């Protein structure tokens, strides 16, 4: 999910 | 970390974490339903990206697992957008300041099917904020409370649940600190705390209605929604 | 208003006295559950509780001071929230179960018998677990329920100030209750916050519950009484 | 309106 990626960036 | 912070330190951290006020791409020399909706969803998508970075700076949030961070943001995202909107519009009676170049009065909500009802609830909240003379420091506390609280019930990881509750207490401590510092009596601090928290009930209501509205715009294919926005929307499975 | 003249102890006494009774469902154990019959028990139950609620609301200090149109609006906005908090309260001592009635105690597995219902049961059970976690007291419960009545529709509006004055009185009441319970000053404001934040979750469950009932209506799953139909129509889903 | 009437009884 996009959110999961943004939270890891 | 977060549990070691003082009231003043919490306020400072929250104030420093604040996201910027974005502008709309709106061309003020041109409004249709598809027009206005595209502007709002474009704005919402961009605000969301900044919200995610802001959440990471809320004391206690990064202590949670990736899964729990996702859950909290997925549940609270529209509440957070809305309270931000209400706060920006506070000094503009009858208007919603979506952006500095996008100040929409009550009647312009009529350009979008079912939008005006949402506008009316947002405007009433802004008026309530005015009536209470909500302060910037209280605002940022309330916004952090929504992040941590809205999805917390729907969570062997109860130590994470209890940790979140400890951080919530700290924010409560911080609100009270600000009120005592403003010279309010003990009776007045408790009353004002209650008044502020009850507002969160209305904000949850508006988010739920807003989510249904956004969904009804999704199935009308009037407005294209970004991938991120569709994922947030689908997390509420309407 | 004489409601603003009540002491904290008098406030609690008024609310405790106004409490509606626990009712029975017409659950018939001679036949197996279907989606239709389970939902029918719930809609029948809700209608009967509503009548007692309407009369309970009249005994909530400050409520009858309002015009009939304001009373109508407050109850229209809060009715399901009030049903739900009562349900969660009733279920406190039954972990994993929802005590809709003394003869109707359902777990989440039974809730799955109705489409989209289990999701709502899960939220209701989580809230009950939260009450247990906090050791919510009966006196606190009745305060919370009255707050919901006066607050939920308040911003869908000099009568505003009167409502907020009564609400402030109830805040006073909760603090007084926590103090008498021996909670420190800091615990007092922390618990007050914990309790009021529950109301956000209760609003959420209400909103979802309203959409769920609406879906049951629009699928002809169960017939709703005229009263229930009007309370639902008020949320224009 | 039913509720309106019930609030008077
Ligand atoms: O409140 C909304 C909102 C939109 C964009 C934004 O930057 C902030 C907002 O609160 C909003 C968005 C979509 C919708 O269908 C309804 C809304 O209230
Ligand atoms: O929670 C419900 C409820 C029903 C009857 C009642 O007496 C109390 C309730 O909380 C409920 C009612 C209808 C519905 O579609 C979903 C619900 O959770």
């Amino acid at each position: 999910k996009i959110l999961h990626r943004l939270l890891q960036e | 970390l977060a549990l070691s912070l003082t009231a003043d330190q919490m306020v400072s951290a929250l104030l420093d974490a604040e996201p910027p006020i974005l502008y709309s791409e709106y061309d003020p020399t041109r409004f249709s339903e598809a027009s206005m909706m595209g502007l709002l969803t474009n704005l919402a998508d961009r605000e969301l990206v900044h919200m995610i970075n802001w959440a990471k700076r809320v004391p206690g949030f990064v202590d949670l697992t990736l899964h729990d961070q996702v859950h909290l943001l997925e549940c609270a995202w529209l509440e957070i957008l809305m309270i931000g909107l209400v706060w920006r519009s506070m000094e503009h009676p009858g208007k919603l300041l979506f952006a500095p170049n996008l100040l929409l009065d009550r009647n312009q909500g009529k350009c979008v099917e079912g939008m005006v009802e949402i506008f009316d609830m947002l405007l009433a909240t802004s008026s309530r904020f005015r009536m209470m003379n909500l302060q910037g420091e209280e605002f940022v506390c309330l916004k952090s409370i929504i992040l941590l609280n809205s999805g917390v019930y729907t969570f062997k990881s109860l130590e994470e649940k209890d940790h979140i509750h400890r951080v919530l207490d700290k924010i409560t401590d911080t609100l009270i600190h600000l009120m005592a510092k403003a010279g309010l009596t003990l009776q007045q601090q408790h009353q004002r705390l209650a008044q502020l928290l009850l507002i969160l009930s209305h904000i949850r209501h508006m988010s739920n209605k807003g989510m249904e509205h956004l969904y009804s715009m999704k199935c009308k294919n009037v407005v294209p929604l970004s991938d991120l926005l569709l994922e947030m929307l689908d997390a509420h499975r309407l």
